[PDB]
């Protein structure tokens, strides 16, 4: 079966250039974006993972939302979401991102992330360690791992 | 080409082209508020509706002085 | 039967709703809306996909803190199956690609699928079971399409008799097929006399139906408001965007009405024209 | 009992800041409704405004109607500038149910809602 | 008494104390309260009538400069007729002293906005009015900055709830983001703290 | 007491005059900007080894929230609510029962991980060290369902480990 061969060497192939620098946007609306810019720090590197951080939005691979989501701010964000290309990936850092958190019993606040975009990585955290964020990094990696896109397409 | 005749088969037609008025049924003392069933919203929209047709601003309190189609006629008459 | 399936309090975002969901497909358009408004409705829906989970992902969120499950199936196997519909209120059957691949023809998704399906959901037990299918799937002529799925109509009405067959005519939306095609031109021109029904009022009906019992085993077809020449509409569809074979046969096939089966007046819901939603969705044009 | 009022007199002043801006909406809404790229006819969106203004037509103290005068004014200004999004402008409409009624027996099905 | 309770200064007590007589001796036509608190920090209580008059004098004068403008804010206070309290902070440059001019008003008369002369009072007079209704007359220009455009309500009032009215989400039906009624996930549990047995003596008011 | 800067004049004399013209059209300090970013370049640069190195820390840290037990005894809990009085986003939901031994004990111990600000207010507020903010900080969690933690989930991630919690405590009972 070297057709299905062919089919699982080319997409560990593609699956691991997708996974293997993985630049993103940084979205970071309060202190959480202090901690991402913590992990940008020159001890807890990005340079290592081929992560390079980029305000670009228009060639984000994944996008790293943290802060505190509001009402005003979600259609802005969703806005941002919008212009970006198909394959792409979310993570949601910070207890205010991932459930509302500390502000959850509030007006102006949607309650989480997950009512406005789909998360992939959750990573908990006030604020995240910049050690676990880079963990959670890692783990978005092997989600990447597995994906399995071109063994459907070819037994589609 | 600009009499008061001319002036008063536009502004007929254009009442004919308002949806809401049931029948047009015009008359120099007509009196479309009252005796025809309207509102005070309906009066701002025809004025600001014959503004939009043909001509000048015709400001908030010369809006409120109207209430009748003649004097609507006669008011463009005199502004004009 | 147990608590939290009875209804509780008002609708939207976790209030408990009434009905548990089993849905088959819900990747593809109709089922995504339908899933869209019974996370409106608040309502349980378990789906199994075969796909990439980021198919599923993208499609995620709609639901409230895990009120929707995802698991997954294979046209198969009745194990895997079963286990999806164990534990279930109601289960709709949707399914179909519209060309033929290697290992599936027309025959035998729209045979063999709600053969066992229906095999092991008899067996389990399930209520209110919507099979959906094309109008005007004939044993006539020129479709694998249609005479498959009348096939199917035959064997979903005769094993489970009790199941919703229902059918919209060819529906457009946001990601349509037959508007997009229009759009997707070179070109040719025919006659057929077509009514178009917008995605929304079908899958509102839908829901209602599922939601509102008493009004089971009769087979449903939902009618376009316009019923005019597809020429004419191709016409229109130009005008409005501003820009002067298995697909194009089936919608040149066969639009008519039935006078035997119920529509749209046995549920209650407004009908959206062709116009609004139209000119709603003709974007992507020139500037 | 003295008392200092905004803009009135009496409610004739009243109906003319009122049917003024009355006016800026109906000039308002057909700009907005080409700029926002929206997808609601202006007949539905013009009726909506007036349903509006005919919610609190209930209200006779001068005050109030001064201070709606003001509101209206306020979001008159924010929608004619492009401060305001899409989401407002939809906000302001209800497309998406809430399909609550009013009958009786219809909330004693879902019920605890009198 | 000593170690680890702070200690106090009677001098800046009785200074305040004379120059709040004085302030109140030579504007008599809208003093109501000139009160000091332990820790000399000026109060003076004012009519919703004198607020212009007497920030043109608390501007100027050579014996009260006060250029440095704080706080605006109206703290709601049911169980009264008028209810909101508009707080002026005023800091001196020249004297580096604290006082605060609470003047009074209700929930619909406007007092006389303040930023005529105070060129600092334009976005606290704005927000005052997006989150309570403090009507401004003779402003520039008011709109709701600090909160969302279509949302409406007041809502630092006591009368507007802990959680909003509405609530957003996405839905792919209409393609976009509405608002909806609010439906809570938990409680938000109320614990009833309010201790009896009278902490402080002093502070005792007259029952009936 | 002040030190304020900017108060000089551009020296007239003519070797000043002529330096700072000298910096102008020869691009002087410039390179002594590039000299010191080079002395940088030739350090070592300080990185750590992620998947292998991780980065230090201190017996104080605030992360799993595990449950401790007594030695080889019972769920060291009582419900006494105290962390559910303190808790500032009210994470914890404590409902109580005892069993049919006559102890006092609960029903239901959730630990809302959204809501989690991770004061330390539930550890400094049990009388028995019951909760006790964890050592390790790896939730990175697929699914929101997932980071809603049960009681027994607690019991579970309390006793993959004691040890390091008891070398903690046992290091540090001493400050608080
Ligand atoms: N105008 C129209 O388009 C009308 C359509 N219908 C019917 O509505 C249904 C839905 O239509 P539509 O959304 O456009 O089409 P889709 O192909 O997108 O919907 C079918 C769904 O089932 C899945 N599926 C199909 N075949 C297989 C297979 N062999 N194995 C596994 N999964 C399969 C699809 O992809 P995946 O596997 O990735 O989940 C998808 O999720 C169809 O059955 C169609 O006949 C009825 C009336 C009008
Ligand atoms: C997309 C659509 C655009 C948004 C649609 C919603 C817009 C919301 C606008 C809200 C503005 C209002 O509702 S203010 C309404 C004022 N109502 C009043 O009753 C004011 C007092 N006036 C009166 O009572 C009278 O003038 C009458 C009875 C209203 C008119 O009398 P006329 O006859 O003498
Ligand atoms: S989770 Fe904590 S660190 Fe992150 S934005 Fe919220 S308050 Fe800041
Ligand atoms: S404070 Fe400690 S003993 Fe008391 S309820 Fe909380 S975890 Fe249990
Ligand atoms: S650390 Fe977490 S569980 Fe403990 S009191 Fe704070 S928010 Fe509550």
């Amino acid at each position: 079966s070297r057709g299905e061969y062919v089919v699982a060497k080319l997409d560990d192939l593609i699956n691991w250039a997708r996974r293997s620098s993985l630049w993103p946007m940084t979205f970071g609306l309060a202190c959480c974006a202090v901690e991402m810019m913590h992990m940008a720090a020159p001890r807890y590197d990005m340079d290592r993972f081929g992560v390079v951080f980029r305000a670009s939005p228009r060639q984000s691979d994944v996008m790293i939302v943290a802060g505190t989501l509001t009402n005003k701010m979600a259609p802005a964000l969703r806005k941002v979401y919008d212009q970006m290309p198909e394959p792409r990936y979310v993570v949601s850092m910070g207890s205010c991102a991932n459930g509302g958190g500390y502000y959850h019993y509030s007006y102006s606040v949607v309650r989480g992330c997950d009512r406005i975009v789909p998360v992939d990585i959750y990573v908990p955290g006030c604020p995240p360690t910049a050690e676990a964020l880079l963990y959670g990094i890692l783990q978005l990696q092997k989600k990447i791992k597995r994906e399995k896109r071109l063994r459907i397409w070819y037994r589609r | 080409p600009l009499t008061l005749e001319g002036i008063k088969d536009r502004v007929l037609y254009v009442l004919k082209l308002y949806d809401k008025i049931d029948p047009e049924k015009l008359s120099v003392n007509s009196h479309f508020m009252k005796d025809l069933g309207l509102d005070s919203l309906d009066q701002v929209e025809i004025i600001m509706a014959m503004e939009d047709e043909f001509g000048f601003e015709i400001p908030d309190i010369d809006a409120e002085k109207l209430m009748c189609p003649q004097e609507i006629v006669d008011y463009i008459a005199d502004k004009k | 039967l147990h608590h939290a399936v009875i209804p509780h309090g008002k609708g939207g975002r976790s209030s408990v709703s009434g009905i548990v969901a089993t849905v088959f497909g819900a990747t593809g358009f109709l089922g995504r809306y339908l899933v869209n408004h019974l996370g409106r409705m608040g309502s349980q829906v378990i789906v199994p996909y075969r796909c990439e989970p980021y198919d599923t992902m993208h499609l995620r969120p709609m639901g409230d803190l895990g009120q929707i499950i995802f698991m997954d199936w294979n046209g198969r196997d009745k194990d895997s199956i079963r286990r999806a519909v164990e534990h279930s209120n109601v289960v709709i059957n949707l399914v179909g690609r519209e060309w033929e691949t290697k290992n599936f023809d027309f025959e035998d998704v729209f045979v063999k699928i709600p053969q066992a399906i229906a095999q092991v959901s008899k067996e389990a037990g399930v209520e209110k079971f919507i099979h959906i299918s094309h109008l005007n799937a004939d044993i006539k002529s020129s479709s694998k399409y249609l005479r498959n799925k009348a096939v199917g109509e035959k064997e979903v009405r005769e094993t489970f008799p009790e199941a919703t067959i229902i059918k919209p005519a060819d529906i457009f939306g946001r990601e349509d097929r037959f508007l997009n095609y229009f759009a997707n031109i070179r070109s040719l021109g025919k006659k057929t006399v077509k009514q178009p029904v917008y995605i929304v009022d079908v899958t509102k009906g839908i829901i209602n139906a599922i939601k509102d019992p008493d009004a089971r085993g009769k087979t449903f077809a939902f009618v376009g408001p316009n019923r005019y020449l597809l020429f004419d509409l191709v016409q229109y569809v130009f005008a409005v965007a501003h820009r002067p074979r298995d697909k194009v046969e089936r919608i040149h096939t066969t639009d008519r009405t039935l006078p035997h089966l119920p529509g749209l007046e046995d549920l209650g819901v407004q009908a959206t024209p062709l116009e609004l939603k139209a000119i709603e969705v003709l974007r992507r044009h020139r500037t | 009992t003295s008392v200092k009022p905004i803009f009135s007199r009496d409610m004739n002043e009243a109906k003319r800041r009122v049917r003024e801006l009355y006016r800026a909406w109906y000039r308002e809404v057909p700009n907005t409704v080409h700029l926002f790229q929206l997808d609601i006819s202006v007949k539905q969106g013009r009726d909506k405004v007036r349903e509006m203004f005919k919610k609190n037509a209930h209200v006779t103290d001068p005050r109030v109607v001064d201070l709606l005068v003001i509101k209206g004014k306020m979001e008159l200004e924010e929608t004619i500038n492009v401060w305001k999004q899409r989401t407002h402008v939809m906000r302001f409409f209800h497309e998406t149910e809430a399909p609550r009624p009013k009958d009786f027996l219809s909330k004693f099905y879902v019920g605890h809602d009198p | 008494t000593r170690p680890t309770v702070r200690p106090r200064n009677d001098v800046a007590h009785k200074q305040l104390s004379a120059f709040g007589e004085y302030v109140a001796e030579i504007l008599p036509k809208y003093v109501q309260q000139v009160q000091v608190s332990c820790f000399s920090e000026l109060e003076i209580c004012i009519h919703p009538d004198g607020v212009i008059p007497v920030l043109t004098f608390l501007r100027d004068h050579s014996n009260a400069q006060f250029k440095s403008l704080a706080d605006l804010t109206a703290v709601d206070i049911p169980t009264r007729q008028n209810r909101f309290e508009i707080v002026y902070n005023l800091l001196s440059l020249r004297f580096n002293s604290r006082i605060r001019v609470k003047t009074y008003t209700d929930e619909l008369t406007p007092v006389e906005s303040s930023v005529s002369v105070y060129k600092a009072a334009n976005w606290y007079e704005r927000e005052i009015w997006d989150m309570f209704g403090v009507f401004f007359a003779n402003h520039p220009d008011l709109r709701r900055i600090l909160t969302d455009y279509g949302f409406e309500g007041h809502p630092f009032r006591k009368d507007f709830p802990l959680s909003g009215y509405v609530e957003l989400r996405y839905d792919d039906e209409v393609k976009r983001v509405v608002a909806e009624p609010v439906e809570l996930a938990q409680e938000f549990r109320k614990f009833d703290l309010n201790s009896p047995w009278e902490a402080f003596p002093a502070y005792r008011q007259p029952p009936e | 007491t002040y030190k304020y800067v900017n108060l000089r004049e551009p020296s007239m004399d003519m070797k000043s005059v002529t330096d700072r013209a000298a910096q102008t059209l020869l691009w002087t300090e410039l390179i002594r900007g590039l000299g010191m970013t080079l002395s940088y370049l030739f350090r070592e640069p300080a990185t750590i080894n992620y998947p292998f190195e991780k980065g230090p820390l201190s017996p104080r840290f605030r992360g799993e929230h595990a449950l401790r037990r007594y030695p080889s005894g019972e769920e060291r809990c009582i419900a006494c609510k105290l962390c559910e009085a303190v808790c500032p986003a009210q994470a914890i939901t404590i409902e109580a029962e005892p069993r049919a031994d006559g102890s006092r004990r609960t029903t239901r111990y959730d630990i809302d991980m959204t809501k989690c600000i991770y004061c330390g207010f539930c550890q400094e507020a049990c009388p028995v060290d019951a909760i006790v903010e964890g050592p390790n900080f790896e939730f990175s969690t697929e699914t929101h369902e997932e980071l809603l933690y049960n009681k027994e989930k607690l019991l579970n991630n309390g006793d993959k480990w004691e040890a390091e919690i008891a070398a903690n405590i046992q290091a540090d009972y001493l400050y608080r």
